[PDB]
Formats: structure tokens, sequence, C-alpha cells
RNA sequence: GGAGCAAACCGGAUUAGAUACCCGGGUAGUCCACGCCCUAAACGAUGCGCGCUAGGUCUCUGGGUCUCCUGGGGGCCGAAGCUA
RNA sequence: UAAACUCCUGAACCCGGGACGAAACCCCCGAGGAGGGGACUGACGGUACCGGGGUAAUAGCGCCGGCCAACUCCGUGCCAGCAGCCGCGGUAAUACGGAGGGCGCGAGCGUUACCCGGAUUCACUGGGCGUAAAGGGCGUGUAGGCGGCCUGGGGCGUCCCAUGUGA
């Protein structure tokens, strides 16, 4: 039944994105087109789309990728450094205003759902509002 | 023709019929004081001798820092396994507080303001490569938006 | 009070030419110009690389023994500088040259930073008007560190101002050479000053 | 003002009182979580209109006995004995935990 | 463990016991004197250690090592215990403080005349 | 209930000694019925569930027009990754 | 450069002067009100402070093997002693005791006691459990905790502004 579907979903990115794949899909839910929506804003991933999977309603995540590299090992960079859900299903997070984090002093973003929206950390500071820390990503 | 300066010098040793034998080690960290800095660790028979052999590999091995007015751009936890280590951007007239190991890394570094520690294990050895990894980590803000940028 | 033992015998554990001493330090004898190595029955032997903390250390005592000041005044300024905003580092070193006893030495009416404390203390002195007589006193910026009346035809106070004629003298400050008097104009800037001193080691020894 | 509380009813066995189960939900005063402790409250109803299971509404009045410093406000929903369950079962629980 | 574990059983706070019961928080406990007499050192070591048991006022009975060369110590003499364990001998985790009540200071030291209680002497 | 085996126990040998290893003999026990005990290197020394992340090889078992595709087990080598 | 010696200043000490802290209640004009004017009262204290004269005028304590800034000589010989730990001392001790020299801090310097830190060594930030300490011998299930996709009503949590409180 699983119990975050974020969750897992952000560790679909991180597997996949350690791999190098192309793309990989996930259950469709309004809560995710979000957190791509913002993923895409700041420019994490490629894009997405509603895909079918046998009559599963899905998601394609069009990762994205670094330039390859020389010496030794050609490990290309990863546009995704690090990923990771804050408010989990066990502990419910919920910041105020002046209290959002500055992800690695503002090279990252922190996803966020707003009493108005979902926002990120510059995002919803601007706006002036607070909400449950959903993630951050850098 | 960089700066150049050793961190510690070792004795391990062999058992064998009749006695032990030893092989001095020697770590050694290389910098220009901006940007540019290597580290090294050299073993040889000998202890003038394992420096030299340091020195080689120091200048061999290096890494780009990208300063800020003497300060690191963003902090870091890095873990080489065992050890832990994390940077934290200071302001100006702060200093290099940190070990006896990331205060010469990062002295040799040209920094002059950053707030670190060390967790997990403490091994200086280990501790060096923890540091080292962690500046090669290290992303400016145009390194970022040019990986993300992608065009 | 500062250590009135011997003086000329810092210089030597230092390592470097220290004005303590006023005419003789400047004359071939700071005693470092003759004896280049440190005190002791040794000293003249081959020393051994300092650990990070020997030298932090003997950075931090190059920069007391030279304001020749408590420890505990010294540390309780340096934390004093913690408070305030600002680059740490420099603005300490702002706050021991904003200090009384210290300007009387870099306003030439004195020739030695000890013999500043003397006239100051005796209350040779004088700012605005009163007879200041406390070493420490903090200058703030736009006062008259003049000299008082009776202190005006002193048989040393002469001997130094007639010998500070002419001669360029602090850029954060001025000096009145025939009224006898100065003006501490401004914060001393890190650039405007030059002490063998190396101020970030003298902040990481107190980071501890 | 009176302060006031949305609670069950649980025990209708007393004259003109009855007592009023509450429920209150916070976070962590250190591990954040969402935990969720509850009171029991006697509450005088002289009419005795509320029965077991009344989800009801209580307000902060004038000491009427010992340990009953509540009235009653008026009945939310009837049927709720799910709840009273959970209490009751709380309690059986217990005679098997001694010796 | 989960948070849930936290939030139940909760983080067993650390307690640790005094290495010296010398009294509820003084700094020395006055004490007579009742045995004095030398003791040998434990394994790597041998050098035959003045100590002394001491009756306390606190009702308690307890050995503690005499420092400095030589003293003056009888079954009657009172004294001052500093409290400071002897890794070299078992059971003794008091010291005696020198220079007070029937216990003497070290004669002709000259080094560290405070720890063990001298006067400073006068060269002239 | 009791064939064989076998703590304890008896004897032979070995040994300085030999309550033991080896041999001869032997009891409870092992077996069944009901009742109790509830421990273990009760070991994968790896809690249960769900979702992700290269493959290669042989093996048990099931469905399909079938030199192989597909689902469930049991093994070995090994991507990334983890790891003292 | 330390002293010796030359020069200069001059704490202490002596002479004289000398408070602020006090302006009311209390007396008149008016009206015992408002508004203006008038007079007592200082324990501290002949102290603070101001001016005049004026003598070079107490330094101590910890430490110096590693951590940890600071090295050699002699006595000692697992003895005498040291110690916070690792350890030191059984003829050649920078580890004991004395000396010289040095380092540290100075009217203080050391010791003992307790507290927080270092200790991410109770770990919310921030730990772990194949062999290091650590998975319950295995199940079944009660409380509790956690819970998939879409639309809608309330708005308990959560977020925001204002206001009172937060002396
Ligand atoms: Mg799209
Ligand atoms: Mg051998
Ligand atoms: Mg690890
Ligand atoms: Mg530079
Ligand atoms: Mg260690
Ligand atoms: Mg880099
Ligand atoms: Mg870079
Ligand atoms: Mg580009
Ligand atoms: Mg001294
Ligand atoms: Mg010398
Ligand atoms: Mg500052
Ligand atoms: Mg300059
Ligand atoms: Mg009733
Ligand atoms: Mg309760
Ligand atoms: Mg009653
Ligand atoms: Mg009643
Ligand atoms: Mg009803
Ligand atoms: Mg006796
Ligand atoms: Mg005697
Ligand atoms: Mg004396
Ligand atoms: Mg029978
Ligand atoms: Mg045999
Ligand atoms: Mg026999
Ligand atoms: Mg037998
Ligand atoms: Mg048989
Ligand atoms: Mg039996
Ligand atoms: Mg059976
Ligand atoms: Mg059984
Ligand atoms: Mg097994
Ligand atoms: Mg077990
Ligand atoms: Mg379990
Ligand atoms: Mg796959
Ligand atoms: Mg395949
Ligand atoms: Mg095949
Ligand atoms: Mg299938
Ligand atoms: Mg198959
Ligand atoms: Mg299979
Ligand atoms: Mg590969
Ligand atoms: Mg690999
Ligand atoms: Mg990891
Ligand atoms: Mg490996
Ligand atoms: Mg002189
Ligand atoms: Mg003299
Ligand atoms: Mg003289
Ligand atoms: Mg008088
Ligand atoms: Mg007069
Ligand atoms: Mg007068
Ligand atoms: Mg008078
Ligand atoms: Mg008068
Ligand atoms: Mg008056
Ligand atoms: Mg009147
Ligand atoms: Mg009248
Ligand atoms: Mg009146
Ligand atoms: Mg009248
Ligand atoms: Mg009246
Ligand atoms: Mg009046
Ligand atoms: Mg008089
Ligand atoms: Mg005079
Ligand atoms: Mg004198
Ligand atoms: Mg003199
Ligand atoms: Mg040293
Ligand atoms: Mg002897
Ligand atoms: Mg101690
Ligand atoms: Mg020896
Ligand atoms: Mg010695
Ligand atoms: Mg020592
Ligand atoms: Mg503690
Ligand atoms: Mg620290
Ligand atoms: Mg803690
Ligand atoms: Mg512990
Ligand atoms: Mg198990
Ligand atoms: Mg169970
Ligand atoms: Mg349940
Ligand atoms: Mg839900
Ligand atoms: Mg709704
Ligand atoms: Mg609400
Ligand atoms: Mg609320
Ligand atoms: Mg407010
Ligand atoms: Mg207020
Ligand atoms: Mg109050
Ligand atoms: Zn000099």
């Amino acid at each position: 039944m699983l119990t975050d579907p974020i969750a897992d979903m952000l560790t679909r990115i991180r597997n996949a994105t350690r791999v190098y794949k192309e793309s990989t899909d996930v259950p469709a839910s309004r809560f995710k087109e979000e957190i791509l929506r913002i993923l895409a804003r700041e420019g994490f991933i490629k894009g997405y789309e509603r895909v079918d999977v046998d009559g599963k309603p899905y998601l394609r995540v069009y990762l994205k990728y670094g330039p390859r590299r020389q010496g030794p090992d050609p490990r290309p960079e990863q546009v995704i450094h690090h990923i990771r859900r804050i408010s989990k299903p066990g502990r419910r997070v919920y910041v105020g205003v002046k209290e959002i984090p500055r992800v690695r002093r503002g090279l990252g973003i922190a996803i966020l759902s707003t009493s108005k929206g979902v926002l990120t950390d510059r995002e919803a500071r601007k706006l002036g509002v607070g909400g449950e820390l959903i993630c951050e990503v850098w | 023709d960089f700066e150049e300066k050793m961190i510690l010098i070792r004795r391990t040793a062999r058992m064998q019929a009749g006695g032990r034998r030893f092989r001095f080690g020697a770590l050694v960290v290389v910098g220009d004081r901006q940007g540019r800095v290597g580290l090294g660790f050299g073993k040889a028979p000998e202890v003038p001798l394992a420096v030299q052999k340091a020195g080689y590999y120091a200048r061999r091995n290096m890494v780009e820092v990208p300063l800020q007015n003497g300060t690191i751009p963003h902090e870091i936890e890095v873990e080489f396994g065992a050890s832990k280590i994390v940077l934290k951007p200071a302001a100006p007239g702060t200093g290099v507080i940190a070990g006896a190991v990331p205060r010469a890394i990062l002295e040799l570094a040209g920094v002059t303001d950053i707030l670190t520690k060390e967790l997990g294990s403490r091994n200086p050895i280990n501790i060096a490569y923890a540091t080292m990894e962690a500046l090669r980590q290290l992303r400016t803000k145009a390194d970022v938006e040019r990986l993300r940028k992608g065009e | 009070g500062r250590y009135i033992g011997p003086v000329c015998r810092l210089c030597r554990r230092e390592g470097v030419k220290l004005y303590l001493k006023g005419e003789r330090c400047y004359s071939p004898k700071c005693a470092m110009e003759r004896r280049p190595y440190p005190p002791g029955q040794h000293g003249q032997k081959r020393a051994r690389r300092p650990s990070d903390y020997a030298v932090r250390l003997r950075e931090k005592q190059k920069l007391r023994r030279i304001y020749g000041i408590s420890e505990r005044q010294f540390r309780n300024l340096f934390e004093e500088a913690s408070k305030k905003k600002g680059v740490t580092g420099s603005v300490f070193l702002g706050l021991l040259e904003s200090r009384l006893d210290n300007v009387v030495y870099r306003l030439g009416f004195a020739v030695s930073r000890r013999q500043a404390r003397q006239l100051v203390r005796h209350g040779h002195i004088t700012v605005n008007g009163r007879r200041v007589d406390l070493p420490s006193y903090r200058v703030r910026p736009g006062d008259e560190i003049a000299v008082a009346e009776k202190s005006r035809n002193l048989e040393l106070i002469r001997q130094n101002l007639e010998a500070m004629k002419g001669r360029k003298v602090g850029p954060w400050l001025s000096l009145d050479v025939e009224g006898m008097k100065g003006k501490f104009l401004r914060l001393p800037d890190r650039e405007d000053l030059a002490l063998p001193v190396n101020e970030q080691l003298v902040i990481e020894f107190y980071s501890r | 003002p009176k302060k006031v509380l949305t609670g069950v009813v649980v025990s209708d066995k007393m004259q003109k009182t009855v007592t009023v189960l509450v429920e209150r939900q916070f976070p962590h005063p250190l591990y954040g979580k969402v935990i969720k402790r509850s009171k029991k409250y006697l509450a005088h109803d002289p009419e005795e209109k509320y029965k077991l299971g009344d989800v009801v509404e209580i307000i902060e009045s004038r000491p009427i006995s010992k340990r009953k410093r509540f009235r009653v406000l008026r009945l939310v929903e009837s049927g709720r004995m799910d709840l009273v369950e959970k209490y009751l079962i709380r309690r059986q629980n217990y005679q098997s935990l001694s010796k | 463990p989960t948070i849930n574990q936290l939030v139940r059983k909760g983080r067993e706070k650390v307690r640790k016991k005094s290495k010296v019961p010398a009294l509820k928080g003084a700094p020395f406990r006055r004490g007579v004197c009742t045995v004095v007499r030398t003791v040998t050192p434990k394994k790597p070591n041998s050098a035959l250690r003045k100590v002394a048991k001491v009756r306390l006022t606190s009702g308690y009975e307890v050995t503690a090592y005499i420092p400095g060369e030589g003293h003056n110590l009888q079954e009657h003499s009172v004294v001052l215990i500093r409290g400071g364990r002897v890794k070299d001998l078992p059971g003794v985790r008091y010291h005696i403080v020198r220079g007070v009540y029937d216990a003497a200071g070290v004669k002709d030291r000259k080094k560290s005349r405070s720890k063990y209680g001298t006067k400073k002497p006068k060269e002239a």
C-alpha cells in the first residue's frame, strides 16, 4: 500500500539518476505533478507528461544530466546532486515564514506545500507564507 | 613552485624472522594560497626520502578551489566511509577554525574564514582524503547554473 | 602592571625587532641587532618547527607585548571586538590603537609606549581640558589630546616635541606641534597600520 | 472566555451528571510529531437528555461538585458508539496487565 | 529507533556517580588519623607509600595518601582531606592536605611550595 | 514398552595419575499415550511489509504454438551503490 | 640593558580650600487652590574632588617528557618520590629533588569540590544492531502508530495580518 508516494517518487529519481537513465515512470497524482512542476520551474528535469502503462496512469520524468567528464572513470555530472524528503509521514514538519531554510546557501531549493499553493524556498518567502516543508533539492 | 607543508609522519613496521623492519609514511599538502591546492601521501624506507616522494605525489594531485574573498562558497557534508567532515562559509575576520589536518589544507587553499568539524572517525589520513574530496565537490554559482542550463 | 622586567629581552624571543625602548631600540642595539637569537642558556641552538599552537601563541604574545598591556584587559578587548560587527580582526587592532596611552605614543608626545603610560598616568596629558590619567580611556574620534598647562614646559616633554618636528605620522591623526596638541581624526583602517603581527592568527588562538 | 471543548459522552451512569472524553492533539515539545492525549470531564446535565455516545460541547462553568466544574452545551451527533468502544476496550485491557 | 519509539520510550538520561564520597559538596573534610603506615604500590611499581586511615567527622572512615617527603602524623593527628585518587594504590581515593592542622608541611622543599604547604623561605 | 544404542555405574587397557579418549558389560533415557517444562551457536548470528536500482550462468515448480517469452522458489559470479 | 651610574616624572606623605545629593512640608500675595517670591535641614564628611609642596616607592605563583608554551647540570638509583591519562625512577632521569636558564600569568597564581563543554558517548537537529554491544526462537492479534487514485462540504492541525498579554 506504500506510505508516502512522494518519498518513493524522489527515490525513483535518485535511483535512476545514479545509473543515468533516460527517464522513469511513477503513478499519477496531483501532488506529484506539482513537485515536478517546481522541479522543472527551477530546472532539474527535462519535463514530464501523463503516460499509460497497461491502463494505469503514470508520469514520465525525463531526467537531466551534466556534460561528459575527462580523467579516470568518465562520470557525467549530476543535475540532481542530492534530493531528500523532509516532512515525513512519521513526522509532519510545518514551518513558519521566517523559519524557512536556505538550501546550501541559495544554491539549492526547498519545495514546500504552502497554504496558498506549492512554492520554493525563495518564492514562498517572497509571497510571505509558511507551510509543510516537503523536501529539498540541490 | 607552490607552497608546501607536511601534516604528519608515522613509522609503521613489519614483523619477520629475527627482527622488525620499518617504513616511514608522510602526509603532505600543497597550495599557492589561492584555489590551487593538492594533497599527497608518500611511503618510503626513510624519513626525508618519504617526504620527497610525497612532494611529487602532492604536486601531482591537485584541485581547483572556488574561493570567495578568502571564504568558501557553501557548506558540505562529506563522509569518507569511516570519517566525516563538514565545512561552512564564514564572514571575513572569523578565521580558519578546524582540526590540525583540515587546517593546513584550507590554509594553503587561501582560505581565511571557515567553520568546520570532524565527526565519526578522526584518523588524520582518512580526514585528509575527506577534505580533498570535499573541496572537489564544491560548486560555484556559475558551475551550478552552467550544469542546470543545459541549453 | 606591565612587566618591569628586562624588555629588550623579549625582542629576542619573538625573533622580531621591537621598539619597546625609544632611542636605543633605533640605535644599532634594540638588543636584537647584537643578539638576533632568543634569550636563555640556549637560544643559540637549532630550534624545531612549532605546533599550530606554538605559532598562534608566539603571534599573539607579539601583539600583546607590543602594547605592553595586561593579558586580562587584552582578552577583554578581543571579546569586545567580537561583540560588535565588522571584521573582528582589524577592529581589535583598531580599539588597541584607540587606547589613550597608545595615542600619546603615536602622537609623538613620548619616545616610548611605557613612557607614554608614565606621562598619562602622572596627568601630564589632557583631553578637551580634563587631566585624564587613565592609560585606558578609549579615545573617541575628534578629541583634543593636548598637554596640561603645568606640563607644557617640561624638560623631557621638550626633547620629545623638538625631535617630533616635521615628520608625518598617523594618517588618521593630526598634530599641532606649536600648541602641543593633536586630534583623533578617525578609526585607523587596517591598511593605515603596519605591525609584524598577523591578526588572523591571533583570532584563531582565542578560538582555542 | 469560558473555555469550550468538543467531546463525547462515555458515562451516563450518574445522577444529573455525565462523563465526557475529549481528545486534543499537538506537536511533541521535542520530536514535533503530532501526539494525541485526552482527559475525562464531569458535566452537569439536570435534564439528562444527553445519553451515552453523544458527541457534545462543554463549557468552563460554576463549580457544581467536588470533581465537576463544567456544563453541557448542545449535542452534535447521536450514533458514535464506535468511539465509546475504543474507551471501553482500553479499560478491558487494563484488567489483563496486573497480577 | 522511530520517532514514535522516542515519543514513548524516550532517550535515557545519562547519570554519573561521584568517584569520591568526601561530603555532599565539601572541597575538603576534616578527620583524625588512626592508623599511619607504609603500603606497597601496585603492579609496575614498588616504593612503600605513606598512607593513613582517617576516621572522618562525617562518621566515615577512609585511607588517604601523604605526599612529599616524610611527615609527622601520629595516632591522633587531625588533618584535611583533599580528595584525589592514586592509580598506584588500591582503595586510596583521597589525598591529604599538607600544612593544615596536625599535618605539617614539607621541609627543605623549594619548588612548588603551594602544593606541599610550605611557606616561602627567605634567602637574604 | 523395551531390540539396538547409551550418561550414571562395573570391569580391561593406556598413563606418573586417567573419574577420560580405546575395548568388554550396563542403567535411566531414547519409543508410545495424556500432562508439564519453554531453554539453545532456537544461526542467514540478517524483524515483518510495500516501492525503486545491469546483467550472466543451473535448478525446482507452474501457464503459453514454444532453439524462447512470462510468474513463484532455491543457489553460485557479479552494475551502480554500501562497507571498518 | 638586566644591574651599577647620570638625568626626568613623581604614588605615598604634608598645607590650604571643599561639595553635588536639598527641595519640599513649612512663612507672605491670591483664596490654605492655581501661579511668583522668602527661610531652616547632610549621617556619609573636612571624605570625593580642586589647587600648592613632595620621596623611586611591594612581586608573587604555576609550569617546562607527550598532549602543552617553555632545556641543561648535579644528587638520587623501582629507593626517595611523581601522576590528570599514556606512563617516569632497577648509574649515565629534559618525567624524582636541588640549581641555572626558559615559558605562562601577574596582586594574584595554583589545588580540591560541583555544573555545562568537548561527548554526534541517549544522537529532535545528530548515532547505531551479518561478525564489534545490540533483531524478540516463530507466529496470531488487542491498544496505539502509519496509510493508495479523483471530485466536493466544514476548517480541528498547519500558514498569514491585526489586536490584548508577554511588568
Ligand atoms: Mg509538460
Ligand atoms: Mg627475535
Ligand atoms: Mg558509516
Ligand atoms: Mg591570498
Ligand atoms: Mg582519538
Ligand atoms: Mg569542485
Ligand atoms: Mg568548482
Ligand atoms: Mg551551457
Ligand atoms: Mg617571571
Ligand atoms: Mg641566549
Ligand atoms: Mg566582530
Ligand atoms: Mg598596509
Ligand atoms: Mg444518567
Ligand atoms: Mg490522562
Ligand atoms: Mg460533590
Ligand atoms: Mg453538588
Ligand atoms: Mg440521541
Ligand atoms: Mg600506626
Ligand atoms: Mg617526624
Ligand atoms: Mg614570605
Ligand atoms: Mg518399566
Ligand atoms: Mg592407550
Ligand atoms: Mg589403572
Ligand atoms: Mg572406564
Ligand atoms: Mg553395549
Ligand atoms: Mg533420568
Ligand atoms: Mg515423543
Ligand atoms: Mg519442548
Ligand atoms: Mg544454519
Ligand atoms: Mg539472540
Ligand atoms: Mg518484529
Ligand atoms: Mg529494473
Ligand atoms: Mg535478461
Ligand atoms: Mg534466455
Ligand atoms: Mg508477466
Ligand atoms: Mg521460469
Ligand atoms: Mg528466480
Ligand atoms: Mg561497470
Ligand atoms: Mg564496485
Ligand atoms: Mg551513506
Ligand atoms: Mg572493496
Ligand atoms: Mg631602564
Ligand atoms: Mg635602573
Ligand atoms: Mg638605582
Ligand atoms: Mg583642609
Ligand atoms: Mg584657600
Ligand atoms: Mg573655595
Ligand atoms: Mg574651612
Ligand atoms: Mg563654607
Ligand atoms: Mg540646596
Ligand atoms: Mg502652611
Ligand atoms: Mg491670606
Ligand atoms: Mg497649604
Ligand atoms: Mg489664612
Ligand atoms: Mg498644606
Ligand atoms: Mg517654590
Ligand atoms: Mg579649616
Ligand atoms: Mg607637583
Ligand atoms: Mg624600585
Ligand atoms: Mg631607578
Ligand atoms: Mg614542547
Ligand atoms: Mg635515597
Ligand atoms: Mg590537574
Ligand atoms: Mg635509564
Ligand atoms: Mg627536573
Ligand atoms: Mg611533567
Ligand atoms: Mg561533561
Ligand atoms: Mg573543542
Ligand atoms: Mg549531548
Ligand atoms: Mg557511556
Ligand atoms: Mg530471528
Ligand atoms: Mg508477540
Ligand atoms: Mg489497528
Ligand atoms: Mg492521506
Ligand atoms: Mg476540502
Ligand atoms: Mg484550521
Ligand atoms: Mg492552534
Ligand atoms: Mg501581538
Ligand atoms: Mg513592558
Ligand atoms: Mg507576571
Ligand atoms: Zn629594543
